[PDB]
Order: C-alpha cells, then structure tokens, then sequence
C-alpha cells in the first residue's frame, strides 16, 4: 500500500521506499487548496534541497563519510535491522539529528574542495 | 558503522494543517472536488499510537468551515430590512383545539411595494415566539431590537449530505480501530486512510441525530468526568427511532417588497391545526437507559441510584431539542422523556414547538427568517447519541442527577471525529550502515 | 534492444487550460500583462471550432469582467417611482411621433427630509402604462445600475496567451473549412488581437477572409445549426442619430447623480443607418454564388427577414457611439436569386440587459450632442429553415441571439495543446 | 529552430533539439488566472522531474537504461524507426502499454541501488 | 582555459517586490508572523554601492498598503446615510453648536426628535436656523467603529526568500549617494505608522547631528525633511468633559452623539517648552546654513495657506483629531515659559487626501492626555530672485509619503542571482 | 551567516557558498486580508525563481553539484585577466559588472556543449 510496511522489519521496509516517495506531490475551497498545494511543494522542495546540499541528490539511498558515534546508539546492527521498526528508531534519535546534519554538510563541503584541485593537472 | 541517508522512510509526527472535503445546497458541493470511485484503505499492522479526541484541531477547523459555508450561502439573499413595521395582530380563533390557544398570531401590517411612493396592505400569521409586545394590540418582530437579518433563499436546502475530509499532499489521517476506546489513551489497532468517512453536518442540542452507531457497548466518554462542568457524551449501540411531524397544512403567499426582492409569508391554514407532536418508543428508550445505567454503575460507583431529570437553563436553544426537520425549525420538550429514577407498544409524545427567527451558532445577532414550507412535513431519524451533564451534588447515598445539556456546538462533532488525528510524515532519517563514499 | 528515456520531445495532446489576458475602460486592461511565430513544416492536425474551449472561456471572462466593471456605480434604486407622462410635440416628424415621451415625477434630494420635482424624457421602450401614469420597465424584474460616464464601451483588442507548458496552434490554411485536417499548422506565442464587439445579425469590425467568401456550419443539412458567413471585402455602414440631447445632472442623494435627457435643441428626426446598394448587391451575389456548392446547382436561393421574438434577437443591435441602436435590417434580406443607399430605420432603448439574463439590466446615460459613426460589415449569421425536400427553394433568414457565435468567427483558427515532453524509444545502448 | 520547430522532423533529427523544449516548460480580483496556472505548471514540472528521478535517470536528457525491449510492445525493427518516422506517431502506437514500463523501470532501478550498497558493504 | 560554474555565490541586483508584515485596532497586528530575533549584521568593507532615499518602492508599498488596510478596517459596521437631514442649530451658553433634528428609529414608521452637539467646522448653513453637514454634497460615510483603536502599533516588514534587505550605517548619510558602509539585516525595526503634518512626532532620533535632506537644495519645489537629534516633548489635553449617548438609528445600528458638557468649555491647546524649542531651532539654523550660504538671513514664518489639513499641525491624540495652529513656533529671524498654541477639533475627516469618502469620529468621554516627542520637521522653501540675502522657509506638509520617508531610508531591497561563472584551467573528464 | 564574506576575496567566498543556498527557498518560521495574498505571491515567486535557477544547472549537466567544470573554451575577448589576480583581490560584486552583455551567449555555448557531450557519451555505450 502507501506505508503499510511501517511496522515491518527495518531491512524489509527499505524495499518499499519508492511508493512512499511518490505521494508527496499528489469560495471556501479556493485559497485553502492553493495554500495546501504550495505548502506541499515547499516541503518536498525543502527535502530535495537537503538531499542535494549533502551531495546525495537523485538517490533514495546514499552512503556518506561521517563516522558514527557510540553515544548516539550503543545498539549493534543485529537488532536495528532485524527486529526494530523505523518509528521506534526515530523516537529514539529525535533529539540527535542536528549534529548529524551539520557533520554531513561539513563532510560534503570538505569533500568537494579536495576534488576541484585534483582535476587541475 | 557509518552515517547513511534514507529518503522516504515511514516516520510520522503530529501536526495540524488545512484539510479539504470531497463528495459525489447550503453546504457548497459544486466548489468541492469529486471523490474517487473504489476508495482505498491501508491497515498498519503491529504498531502503537497515543490518540486523543479532546484536543484535535480538526474539530475547530470543521466548526470554522461550517460557519464559513453557512455565512457564505445566505449572502446573495433578501435582506428584509423593511420587514419590521408596527404590526397589529389579533389571535386566530377558528379551528383552535385546546392546547394552541395563544400561539399563532394573525398580524396585519403595511409595506413598500415595487413602486416607492405606494404602500400595500398585507397580512401574515406569525408565531408567538417571534412577536414582542410594544406598549387588537401593537406587536413588533423580535429581531429588530438587535439586528435585521436575511431570509433564506427558497432554492438552497438544509439537508445534511456526507462530506469527506481528506489529507493534503504529504500528510496522513490516522484512524483508530480498537473497539473499547476511551478517547484519551492508546489505540492498539491503527490504520492510515487518506479520507475520513461520511460525517454528516447535523445540528442537534441534547439527543444527537443521524450518525455512527458504536459497536461494542454504550460508551460514556469525557475528559474529566470527575469534574462537574464537562459535557458527558454517550453513544448508543442500537438506534432509537423517533417520529416528528407538523400536522398543519401551510400555504405560501408571496409578498413583493421591492423591485426584485420578495418575502414569502404564511398564508391561511387549509384544515385544522394541532401541535407538532414527537414520538419515541417506551420500551426502546427504557432498554437504552438500562444499558446506559448498566455501563455507568461501573465507573460511577458499584452501588448507585441514578436520577434523570430535565434541563434548567434559560435560553430556548439549550433547554430544548432543536433540529432541522424538512426546513422548519423545531424546539421541543425532552422532559417527559427523562423522568426516571434507576435504583440498584406505547409511545412517549413530546410537544415539539416551532420558531422561525433563528439565532443559531450562538452569535449575538445575525438571524435568519426561515421561509414557510408548503404541506405537511414528516421526518424519520435515528437517535445515536446523548449529551449529559452531572450536577454539583457531592454525596448522600451515591445519588447523581444526570440532567441533559449541550450548548457549544463542538460536542456534536467530537462524537464523529474521535477516531482521527492528523500527522505529518518526516521522511529524512540517518542510520548506521557499513558504507563509505568512493 | 534496450529502452531509452527522452525528456523534451515535441509531442502534444488536446487539453483545456486557463489562458491569461494580454493587451497592448469597460475592458479592464490593468490586469492584463503588456505584450514570436515559429513555422511547422510536415505536420497535419485535426481542427474543430464547434467543440472549441477558448470561446466559452472568452464569453465567461467577458461576462464576469462586464459585471465587475459595473460594481462601484450608482444603483438607481429610488428611480422606481410613479411617473406622470405626456407626449412631446416640438415639431415632431410624422414617423418619429409618439416615440419620445415627456415625463415628470417626485424623487428625493441629497437631504433625507426634502423632495423635489424633476422632469425627464423617456422612450416608449422604457415606459409601461400602469393599469396617464407610467413606470419604468425595469421596476418589475430588478432595479439595476447606471453606466458610469468615466468608462466607455470602445472595443480595445485583447490577446489570450497560454501559460507555461501549453502551446497555441494556428492554422495558415487559406481555404479553411472550419473542421477537418489542417494542411499547414503554425505555432505562435498568442493571437493577433480580437475586438470584443457585440452584435446580433451583422458582424462588425471583424477579420476578413483573405481570398474568397467562407461559409461554415457544424452541420449544413440540419436547420437548427447556424451558418457563419465571412467576407473577403468590407461593406461600409453609417451610424446616425441626428439630435441634440442635453444631459442634466439630478442629485438623488448624498454623493450620487442621475443623468437624464433634458431637452432637444432643434428638430427631432429618426435615427437611420445607411449602407450602400451596389456594394451590398455584389457581396450578396458572391454569397449566393458560393452557397450553391453545399446545397446544389440551379437552386432558387432567396432571403427573407427575421422571423420573430423579442427585440434583441429579431433586430440588428450594435453599440457604436455610446448609445444602443436597434435597426430593422428588413430592406437588406429581401432579394430572390434565380449611387443609391439603403436606409434602415433604427430605434433606441436605454435600459439594456446584455447577455440574455433576467434580473440584471443596465441603464445607459444619454450622450450629449450628435452621434456620427461608421463601421465595416465583415460577416453575417444566417439561419435556414426546414423547407420541403425536392422543392428547389430555400429561404435564409438572419438569426443570432447567442453571443458565442460572434466570437467563434475569430477563434476558429486556434486551439490549445498540452505539451508532454516525456517519451520512450529503443536504442542499442546499455548502462554499465 | 523554434519552440516546436522539429515536430515535422524525424526521430533522429528531433533528438538533437530537446533543450529548446525542456527550457520553455517553466516560463483586480480576476488576476488569479495568472496565479493558479503557475502552481499547476510547477506541480506538473515536479511530477515529471520526480518521475525521471525515480528511475536513476535525472539530470540528463538522453538517458539510457539496461532493461531489454520486450517485443510485445512493438515488433518493428530499429532501422525504419529512427529515420522514417516522427515523434507524434511514436507517441500514437505507444499510447498503450506505458504504465507497465513506468513500473518496471522503477523496480529495475531499486534492485540496481540494492546491488549498489550491498556491493559496497564488503 | 575552460568555463567553471559556481552556484550560490553572493551577488545581487536591485529589484522591486512585495513584502509582508511581522509583529508581536486598525493596523492588522493579528495577521502577521511573529518576529525573527537578533538578525546579525555584516560589513562590506570595500563597498561603494549607492543608496536612494527617494526612489525606492518601500515607501510606495507602505502608503498603498496603509490606505488599503484603512479601507479594509472601516467596512463591517454602521454607515450613516440617513443622518444627512436638515438641522436646526443654536448657540451654547461661539464654536460649538446645539443641533436638533429628526431621525429614524428601529421601527420603520416611528420617528424621534433627538439633539446633539456639533462643532462649527463640520456644519454649513443652508438658506439662520437651518444647517446641514458638509459631506452631504460629496459622500455618505462611515463612523469610526468604536471597538477598534488608532494606536500606532509597531510594524516590521520582513522580506521573502531570494531577497534580502540592507542597512546603511553611515552617520552623515544624506539619503542620496554612495554610502561608505553597507550592512545587512533580516528585517526592519519598529516603524510606527503615525499620521502627521509639518511636525513629525514619535519617530527615530538621529546619531550625532541634525541632517538636511532633499532632491536638490537649489529648487523651491522639494521638501526639506529635517530630523532632530534631541527629543522635544509636546504634551496636551482637551479640557472639556464630553458625554456620549447612544442614539439608535435603525435595526441594530446606533449613532454616538455628543451629549452635554459637564464642566466648563475651554479651547484645546498644545504647549511646548520655550528654551528647548529655541535651542533646537538654533541647531537647525546652525547646521542648515551650509547649503544656502554662510552669510544669509534665515527667517521663519507661519504656514502658506490652503486646506486645514496642510495649514495646521494635524495629529490624532487618543481618538480626537487636533488641528493646532503652530504659528507661535515658526516665528523668528536669525542673523550672524511655554509656547501655547490655540487648537481646534474637527469630527468628519478626509484622511488620505481623497474626495468621495469621509470618516466620522465619535466623541470620547472624559479628558484626554498624550505626551509625545517631536522628532522631525517638513520645511519647504519659498524662493525668489537673486537680489536679497533673506531666505523664507515656511513649514509645509500634506503629502503622507514624506512621513514614512523619515523612516525606511537606511533600507533597500535586493534580489539574489546566485549563478556565476569564472575562468579556470581545470577540465571536466 | 547569510551573505557572509560578500566583500571578501573571490577565493574565500568559494568556501562560503553553501550557506547562501539554504535560504533561497524559504525559512521555516515564515513557512482573507491584505497580508495573506501578498505572502502567498511571495512564496510562489520564490518557488518559481528557485526552480528557474535549478533548471539551468539541470541542463548543463551540473545538477546536484555546487562547484563543477565544463568543456567549453573561454574566448579571451570575454576577459583578459589571468588567474593570479582574479581569485585574489577581487570581489564577486565587482566581477559581475563585466559579464552583463556576455552571459547570454556563454549560456548557449554551455547548453550546446553539454548536448554534444551527452550525445557522444550515449554513442559509446552502444558498443
Ligand atoms: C478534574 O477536575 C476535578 C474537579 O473535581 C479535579 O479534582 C480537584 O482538583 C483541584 C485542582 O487541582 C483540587 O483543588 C486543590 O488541589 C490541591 C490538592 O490536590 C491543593 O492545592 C488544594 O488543597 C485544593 O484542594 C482538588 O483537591 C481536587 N479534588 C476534588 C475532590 O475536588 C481534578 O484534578 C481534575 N483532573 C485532572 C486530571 O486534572
Ligand atoms: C436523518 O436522515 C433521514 C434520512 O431519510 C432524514 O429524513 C429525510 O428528510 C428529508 C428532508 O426533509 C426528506 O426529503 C424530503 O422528502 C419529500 C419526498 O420524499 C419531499 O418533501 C422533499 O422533496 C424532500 O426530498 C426525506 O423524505 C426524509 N426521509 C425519511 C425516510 O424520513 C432526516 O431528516 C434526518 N434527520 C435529521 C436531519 O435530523
Ligand atoms: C468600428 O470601428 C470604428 C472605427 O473605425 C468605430 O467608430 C468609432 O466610434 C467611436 C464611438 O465612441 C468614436 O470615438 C469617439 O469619437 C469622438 C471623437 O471623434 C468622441 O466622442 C470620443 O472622444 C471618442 O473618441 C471614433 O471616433 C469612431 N471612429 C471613426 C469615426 O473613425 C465604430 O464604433 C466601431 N463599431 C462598433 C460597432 O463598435
Ligand atoms: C506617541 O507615543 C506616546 C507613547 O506611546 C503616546 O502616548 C500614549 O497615548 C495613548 C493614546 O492616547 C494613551 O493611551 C490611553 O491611556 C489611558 C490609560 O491607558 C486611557 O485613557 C486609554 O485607555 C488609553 O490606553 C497612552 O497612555 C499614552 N502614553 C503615555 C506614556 O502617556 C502618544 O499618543 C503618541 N503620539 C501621537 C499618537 O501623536
Ligand atoms: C508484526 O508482527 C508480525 C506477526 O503477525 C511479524 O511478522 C513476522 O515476519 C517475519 C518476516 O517475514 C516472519 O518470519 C515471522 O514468522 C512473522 N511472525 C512473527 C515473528 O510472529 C512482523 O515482524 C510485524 N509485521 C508487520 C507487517 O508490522
Ligand atoms: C389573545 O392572545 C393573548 C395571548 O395569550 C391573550 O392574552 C388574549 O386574551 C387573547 N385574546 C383573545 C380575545 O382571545
Ligand atoms: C480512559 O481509558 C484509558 C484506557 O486504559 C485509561 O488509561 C484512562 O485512565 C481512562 N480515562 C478516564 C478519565 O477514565
Ligand atoms: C414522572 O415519572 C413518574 C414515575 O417516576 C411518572 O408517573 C410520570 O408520568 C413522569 N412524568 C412524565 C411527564 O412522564
Ligand atoms: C466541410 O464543412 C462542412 C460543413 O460543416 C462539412 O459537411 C464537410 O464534411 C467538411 N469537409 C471537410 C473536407 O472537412
Ligand atoms: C447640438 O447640441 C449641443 C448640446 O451641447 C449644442 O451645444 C450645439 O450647439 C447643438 N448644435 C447644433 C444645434 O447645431
Ligand atoms: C519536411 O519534409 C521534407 C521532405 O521529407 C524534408 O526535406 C524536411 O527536412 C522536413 N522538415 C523538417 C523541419 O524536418
Ligand atoms: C512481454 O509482454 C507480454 C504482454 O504482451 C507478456 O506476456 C510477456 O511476459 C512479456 N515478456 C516476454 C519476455 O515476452
Ligand atoms: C492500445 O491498447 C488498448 C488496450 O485496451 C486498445 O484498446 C487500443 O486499441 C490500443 N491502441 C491504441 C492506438 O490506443
Ligand atoms: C535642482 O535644481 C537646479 C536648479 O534649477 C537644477 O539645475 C538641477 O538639475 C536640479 N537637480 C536635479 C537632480 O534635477
Ligand atoms: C549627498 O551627499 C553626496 C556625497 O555623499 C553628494 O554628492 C550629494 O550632492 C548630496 N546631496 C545633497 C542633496 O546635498
Ligand atoms: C509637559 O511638558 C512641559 C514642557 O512643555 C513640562 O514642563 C511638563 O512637565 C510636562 N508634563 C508632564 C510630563 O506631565
Ligand atoms: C519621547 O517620548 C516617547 C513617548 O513617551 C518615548 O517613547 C520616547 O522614548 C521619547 N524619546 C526619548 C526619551 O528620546
Ligand atoms: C551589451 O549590450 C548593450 C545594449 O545594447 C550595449 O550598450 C553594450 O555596449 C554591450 N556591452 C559591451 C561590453 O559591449
């Protein structure tokens, strides 16, 4: 369905990430419809901009160069990707996101400056 | 382990937004989008959620939407500012049977015609609740001490039709499926649906009309039921069928008040007049009150006597049972319908009573002259709910008197939008994975 | 072979969209943005002007813009008063007699307490006898507004231009039938400029056909479908109203005015209109020459006048100068086909309800002076009848009544397509 | 040429001018006609760009895919398509059997991306 | 040597766009986003970018939006078209008039004989005991709707995405020309939309001195916008004791008439300190002679003439609109104790120099007081032939856009164009 | 912060261009009456401008990247300054003032070069 694998395995919900990402685009009923559509467009363009600035644009899954911290999650991979849902994960890590966002941005900024001078030969 | 980025993970978070409705009138349907044939539904298996019905912004948004749609519709209609003149009224005498002595006033007044310098002499029957005695006798209309107001156009209809508040693009309407659901508290069985069901915008004050039947037991829902000032919503299992009708046979005469406008008035009654009597079955109501007291004893004390009574307010819209049968506004008894003391085929006739000048949505002066409707009116409707209010009584042999009530119109829509909460999805997420960039 | 994805292909599909106004007043050019052609070589494409969608959007836009133009003007509610009228006989012409009526009535001043006595002149088409006491004809359905003298009814051209993602395709076929395939299609940013004139039977100030007379119909066999005729040469007409009206201001309230016809300085004559005799004879000869192809050779084609109905549909109605004419045009459609001038008597009505609506009219104020006026006759709206078959005689009468057919004679070579730039194709490449 | 100047040109000649069609897709109460169509065009452009972005195909006009051509959609040879036909008919005979292609490209790219991280995990 | 493409580099070009409010009565505070706190500033230390006091779209959008919002807030209550009736007026106890007339009631047949107090300035005589209001031959307008207020609540204009607004920080910045220091800000300070004529009050002070700002100083057609350094305090009262009665016109619409005077009638007067005004005028005449000649005679006269809105200082103190004479302030000559001002009150108002729609201000009971600081003057020039050394600088006003050009001068809006190219010997492969 | 180092050197402002780009779409705090339709017009205009800026990077093969390179030669009549004095002691605002005329042709050279390069890249994959 739309997001019927929300309570599923985290490793099994990675298959169905396509069909959840297609539905972010879709007088009393005048300017209200207009405001709702503009707000949806703003949220989707903000998400695509945040993918683009980190350098993972055009890809639903991306792999980066930021080291993971033991203080962020002491749990190993045998429980996160086997018997733990994305909702419990995001409730666990809801107050830890901004530092990881800044480190991803810093790694993307430092990665590009070491490639412009590489092709100058 | 390394940081990796995922787009489109199923993660939601609570928020509020501007929903929209669709359907297949005073509620404007021609401005809405058409709904889909073969609708969809998604069940979220194996998940938990912490719903609350007493703090939705959906209810306030719906109340604002119905107020806006109601105020929009009466805007292109007749304003009736020449209408209140010094009315000279005599009683009707001609086919009075006992009980309507002194309720229909036959009024004579004179009025501007199509032309400006000419007056015509007309007449109309007005109800007693719409005339106020200025000191045959000189009466005036009740309305123009506070406001002059708009006659409803005779083509729009006040019949509720189902509307479906859909989610916007990027949000989700979460639906509960647990049967014994208190409102405040977790729902183990949660589903995602992109549209709500057919919520009918019905207007009632004490005995909530056509709607969703609960399928479990009769449910007593409140937010601080211990406190003595919160409305207690009760939802039934089986519907209680109620008859109401108007035995009179009205005829419309059309008085031309200006170059283009018209004022539809009561003519003369063809036949005999009687009260608008409202029926409800004895045994069905007895069994329903039995179920209510059965589910009320557990929570309110395992050995209680439960007393029902009648209302004690002063305004006519809270001590009565108002509804919208056919287009004529009723304002009924509900006092002999609640005369019982539960301790540890007949029909109850309710005198239902009709008033034309309507101050609804609890606002201090924007009325509506409801046009007369020609012929008899008969409605068959389902009682699916009940608004109760406990007294300020403390103790004395566990005696709690549950008088009816109402007032605020939000309580008629938290009996239908209780299994719904809007959330926004947040697709961005990070997780440990073995990846590195190349 | 392997599937490839191309983004930006030149294909299209038919669709309906909202087109914005563009211009180079009653027609509000303030909202329209201020104001190019690419030829296409090897494309042929189906066209249809009767299932078109720009004409209905044009007509609804014109109606709504006309309605919003008259919002802040005076309502003229207190003019619905009991008139007391007589005839006027300052040296009246024997044909024009009776038509103008002197009238006098009581009406309010700027002060709410006091009242005044004001006289005015009205036509017979504006007054109805009360059953000598008269009243206005609009005091029975809806009291309606008065046209403000600041604005004028000059038909300025307007362009409708499609937004991004849509294209407007224009035929360059010199002999376009109206339907069927178009051999040469040229795209354009938007159109050449359409003058939104109003007329009933004879099209005025329109666009000429370039080589010969075009005759277009949705179904030439069916009698109930109108016949549009477009000319290759223009026929010149004269509007004429030989009077000297005197507009005087009457104050009806605190800040409002009512402009009434005060007096006539001079003689009162009929308001005729002149069209040439020889040019109309040659143009009608071309029309009857190129109408015989669809109906058959050696067939007697004759023209009769209008059948009947109300005054707007039956008679020619134009709006040149500032007043509303209603011309007979019965001396034109009279011939039977096997420096003279035709004079047509016309009558003037002030209370005008334009777009066939009940309960919504408009009062036209009088125009001071004498009105001189010319225009071209560039088209007609004919209407046949259900005559008996195998009779070799068909009668053609000027119809009209609907306003869509006037603007369907200009948006006949335009359609809106929706660009879908996504497409697939097989090519021998592979992805590594 | 112009905006649609290669509509009469062939398949192999209109393939070199996709830029001029890709560029021009994104160019007083009754002024809402100017406002509603802009939001509609923005939503259509984001729908097309997202549909390109699902397939691992965004950012490029002429875009190749490793999915084989099933002959049930069209059985004619490649030799007489790219030089004896224009884009309008190639829209006409693939007016059908398109929504299945638009899903199999989606599943092929998702399995290719799955191949991408589990190749890089080791 | 091949072209590289950079995205997001900071350059801008000046542009015009639509702004929006932000804030924490008539001025719509409740329809604004809450403010954005401590916007940090930058320093373009090598800039020569020109600013413009006079030709920005900011003040035009301010004036248009204030006019449209004033027209919006006046709508949803009583319109007094039936009060335009004949009036029979006498004298009280000679400025106030005691007028009695006939008015409708809530019943459409009955009528009443009521009385009210009207000033001299808003009645004329129709042909000695038959009067009428002065708006009856031009309009029929709206009473000020007694729940709203006219307090100048602060309003911040905040710029959408893609645009930023700058901030000039130069101390001797005369409004036109390249300032040597350009900063930025997210959005503006607390501009208070007061209405004034020839005495700007409740505004922003100056930095080190008192500036003189104009298009050109050699033209007697452009206003000189003086902005003070030190605040000069003006305070006043209306000593009468009005009473408000509710005359009901019809079905639910009332009219608030002026009742009897409880105490004694005295004229309204606004006074200012003599020495503070003397030294502030001395500062103005000291630093103003640098543009007109170092040996010149500067003499100050009263207003030129015309309508009462441009001749007299007009302000709104709590709901009563004063029209004070201000002729005892601008009367001095210069060569190398309180000043009271007789002040009169008008009720029906044409605010934004518009003909066709007025505004009725209801009476307010009690005595009203307001303290305020004068932070600006709108002097003009009446020039002459070059044969004498005297300069005649009469104060003027009436143009409301010059009030909001006193603020918003260190603000210009730019549009960001982030795309840019550069030469580099690097190659994509 | 926003527009930081806008008066600094050309080389140091290349390290800063990641913070200008975050506020081209909206802020999150700013997401009937006079103000609402004005703010809606501002939001739609900002969305249109950001999409128009992103489209040109999409055409030239530079999508998803901030600093990139292209294979079009730089004609010496566009500018005669060498690399040492253009990236040091030169502000971006002073740099923009001499490509007022020359931008509309270098954009066309960019799009034609990218179309030719994409056709040549698609040619070699057929083997
Ligand atoms: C629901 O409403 C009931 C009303 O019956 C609340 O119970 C009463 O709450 C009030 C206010 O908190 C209490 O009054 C004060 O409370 C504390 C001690 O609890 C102290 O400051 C004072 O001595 C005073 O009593 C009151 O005691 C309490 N109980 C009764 C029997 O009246 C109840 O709190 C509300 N429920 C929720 C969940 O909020
Ligand atoms: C609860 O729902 C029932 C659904 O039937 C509502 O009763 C219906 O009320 C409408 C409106 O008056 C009736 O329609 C009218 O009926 C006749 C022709 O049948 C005619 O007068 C009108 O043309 C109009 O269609 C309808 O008959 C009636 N149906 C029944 C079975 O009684 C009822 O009003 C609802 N309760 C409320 C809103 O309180
Ligand atoms: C068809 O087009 C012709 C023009 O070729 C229109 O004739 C024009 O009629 C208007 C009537 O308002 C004239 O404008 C007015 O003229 C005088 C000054 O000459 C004055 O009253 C106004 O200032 C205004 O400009 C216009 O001069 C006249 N053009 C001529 C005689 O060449 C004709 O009305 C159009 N037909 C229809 C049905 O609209
Ligand atoms: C310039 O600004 C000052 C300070 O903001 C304004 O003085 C204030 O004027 C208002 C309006 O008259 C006063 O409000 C009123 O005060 C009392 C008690 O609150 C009462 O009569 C009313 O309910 C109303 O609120 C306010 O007190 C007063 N402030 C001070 C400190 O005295 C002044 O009016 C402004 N000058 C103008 C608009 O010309
Ligand atoms: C919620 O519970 C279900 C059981 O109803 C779980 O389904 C398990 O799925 C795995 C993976 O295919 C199977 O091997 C197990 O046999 C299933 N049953 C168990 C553990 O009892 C599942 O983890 C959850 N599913 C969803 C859709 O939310
Ligand atoms: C008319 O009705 C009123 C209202 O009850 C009553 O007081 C009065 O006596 C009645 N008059 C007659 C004559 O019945
Ligand atoms: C509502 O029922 C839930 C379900 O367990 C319970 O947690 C909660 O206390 C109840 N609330 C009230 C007021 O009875
Ligand atoms: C009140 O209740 C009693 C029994 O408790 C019953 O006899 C009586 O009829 C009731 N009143 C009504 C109006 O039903
Ligand atoms: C031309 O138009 C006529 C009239 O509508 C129609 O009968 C005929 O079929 C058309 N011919 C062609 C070739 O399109
Ligand atoms: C026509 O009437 C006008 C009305 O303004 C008048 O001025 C003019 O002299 C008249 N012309 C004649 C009688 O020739
Ligand atoms: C149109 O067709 C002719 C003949 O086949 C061909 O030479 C010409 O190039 C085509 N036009 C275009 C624009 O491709
Ligand atoms: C091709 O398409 C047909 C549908 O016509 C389908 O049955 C078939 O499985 C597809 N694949 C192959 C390899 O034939
Ligand atoms: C495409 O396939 C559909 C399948 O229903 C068929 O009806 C249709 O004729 C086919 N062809 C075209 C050109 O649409
Ligand atoms: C100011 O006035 C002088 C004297 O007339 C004139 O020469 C000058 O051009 C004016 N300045 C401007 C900027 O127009
Ligand atoms: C303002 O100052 C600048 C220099 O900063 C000067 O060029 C200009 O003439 C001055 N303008 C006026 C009106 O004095
Ligand atoms: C009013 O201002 C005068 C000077 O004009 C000053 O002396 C007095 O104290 C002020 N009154 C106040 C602030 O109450
Ligand atoms: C001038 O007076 C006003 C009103 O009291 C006050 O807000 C302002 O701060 C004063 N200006 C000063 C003290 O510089
Ligand atoms: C660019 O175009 C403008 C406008 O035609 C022209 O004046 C200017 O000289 C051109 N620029 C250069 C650097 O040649």
């Amino acid at each position: 369905g739309f997001l019927g694998a929300a309570g599923s395995t985290m490793g099994a919900a990675s298959m169905t990430l396509t069909v959840q990402a297609r539905n972010l685009l879709s007088t009393v009923w005048g300017i209200k419809q207009l405001q709702a559509r503009v707000l949806a467009v703003e949220r989707y363009l903000r998400d695509q901009q945040l993918l683009g600035i980190w350098g993972c644009s055009g890809k639903l899954i991306c792999c980066t160069n930021v080291p993971w911290n033991s203080s962020w999650s002491n749990r190993n991979l045998s429980e996160i990707w086997d018997n733990m849902t994305w909702l419990q994960w995001d409730k666990e890590i809801s107050n830890y996101t901004q530092i990881i966002y800044g480190l991803l941005e810093e790694s993307q900024n430092q990665q590009e400056k070491n490639e412009q001078d590489l092709l100058a030969l | 382990l390394w940081v990796t980025v995922y787009y489109g993970v199923p993660v939601w978070k609570d928020a509020e937004t501007t929903l929209f409705c669709a359907s297949d009138n005073v509620w404007a349907t021609h401005a809405c989008v058409p709904t889909d044939p073969n609708p969809q539904e998604i069940h979220l298996e194996n998940v938990t959620e912490e719903f609350n019905m007493w703090k939705n912004n959906m209810v306030e948004q719906m109340h604002t939407d119905i107020i806006s749609l109601w105020d929009q519709s009466l805007k292109p209609c007749v304003k009736l500012t020449p209408l209140c003149v010094t009315l000279q009224c005599t009683n009707v005498t001609n086919n009075i049977t006992d009980d309507m002595r002194g309720e229909l006033k036959n009024c004579s007044f004179n009025m501007t015609t199509e032309l400006r310098d000419k007056k015509q002499k007309v007449y109309s029957l007005f109800y007693r609740l719409d005339v106020v005695q200025i000191n045959n006798k000189e009466y005036r209309l009740i309305n123009c001490n506070t406001s002059a107001c708009t006659q409803a156009c005779p083509k729009v209809s006040f019949e509720p039709i189902p509307i479906h508040y859909c989610a916007p693009a990027g949000f989700a309407i979460l639906k509960c499926k647990d049967k014994k659901f208190n409102g405040t508290g977790p729902c183990p069985s949660v589903s995602t649906v992109q549209c709500t069901h057919g919520i009918k915008p019905v207007v009632s004050t004490q005995l909530l009309l056509n709607g969703s039947l609960a399928e479990e037991e009769v449910m007593i829902r409140s937010e601080n039921i211990t406190n003595n000032a919160k409305n207690i919503l009760v939802q039934f299992n089986t519907p209680v069928q109620i008859n109401c009708t108007r035995p009179n046979n009205n005829t419309r005469k059309s008085i031309r008040i200006g170059p283009g406008q018209a004022f539809y008035a009561t003519g003369d009654i063809i036949g005999d007049i009687r009260q608008a009597h409202c029926n409800v079955s004895k045994a069905t109501w007895n069994e329903t009150l039995g179920k209510v007291v059965k589910q009320l004893r557990k929570h309110f004390g395992n050995n209680t006597i439960i007393r029902f009574a009648n209302s004690s307010g002063g305004d006519l819209e809270v001590t009565t049972h108002s509804f919208n049968c056919g287009g004529e506004f009723f304002y009924c008894n509900t006092s002999g319908l609640f005369n019982s003391t539960w301790i540890s085929n007949d029909s109850i006739t309710l005198p239902c009573r009709i008033k034309q000048i309507i101050n609804m949505w609890q606002r201090i002066g924007q009325c509506m002259y409801a046009p007369p409707i020609q012929g008899v009116i008969r409605c068959v409707s389902n009682i699916t709910g009940l608004i109760l209010t406990r007294d300020g009584g403390s103790t004395n042999s566990t005696t709690e008197t549950f008088r009816p009530g109402g007032g605020d119109m939000r309580d008629n829509w938290r009996s239908e939008l209780y299994k719904y909460k809007v959330v926004k999805i947040e697709p961005l997420g990070v997780a440990p994975t073995r990846c590195k960039r190349r």
